């Protein structure tokens, strides 16, 4: 595996949370590399991502890695729970627009479904609407 | 009111 800090972050937690584009478009790059990795907590980059507003990553993340998992969960937290939780809609319809309807239908630890944090109904009208028909 | 990630401290 890559180098890690105290937490188990690797550079490509890093990247994300810092909102590093270029560092990540590089490392996404690298041949090997684990879209999927852990931190000690289970703890995934796009998590990061999606939990601090960095839009661009989540973008890059979805264009650049087809075999990320949109499920992972740490606690039941997804990626749509950790951006939807902290008010990031944009980055909503984009894991939407990417992994369908899937993602709605997921509880957390405390029994909570993603679209229970969006209290306007015209948002949770768009968030659906954009989301990906398979 | 930003919830943030827990996270675990370990150092192999």
């Amino acid at each position: 595996s890559m180098k890690t800090n105290l937490k188990g972050e690797t550079a490509l937690h890093r990247a994300c949370i810092n909102n590093q584009v270029e560092k990540l478009i590089l490392l996404l790059s690298l041949p090997g590399i684990d879209i999927n990795v852990k931190d000690n907590a289970g703890w995934t980059p796009l998590h990061e991502a999606c939990n601090y507003g960095n839009t661009v990553c989540v973008q890059e993340i979805l264009q650049r890695c087809p075999e990320v998992d949109l499920l992972t969960q740490v606690d039941g937290v997804t990626p749509l729970h950790d951006a939807l939780s902290n008010g990031h809609v944009e980055i909503g319809k984009l894991l939407l627009q990417h992994g369908g309807p899937v993602l709605l239908q997921q509880r957390n630890a405390k029994g909570e479904l993603p679209l229970d944090y969006v209290v306007s109904p015209q948002i949770k009208e768009e968030l659906f609407a954009i989301t990906k028909i398979e | 009111g930003a919830k943030r990630h827990r996270k675990v401290l370990r150092d192999n």
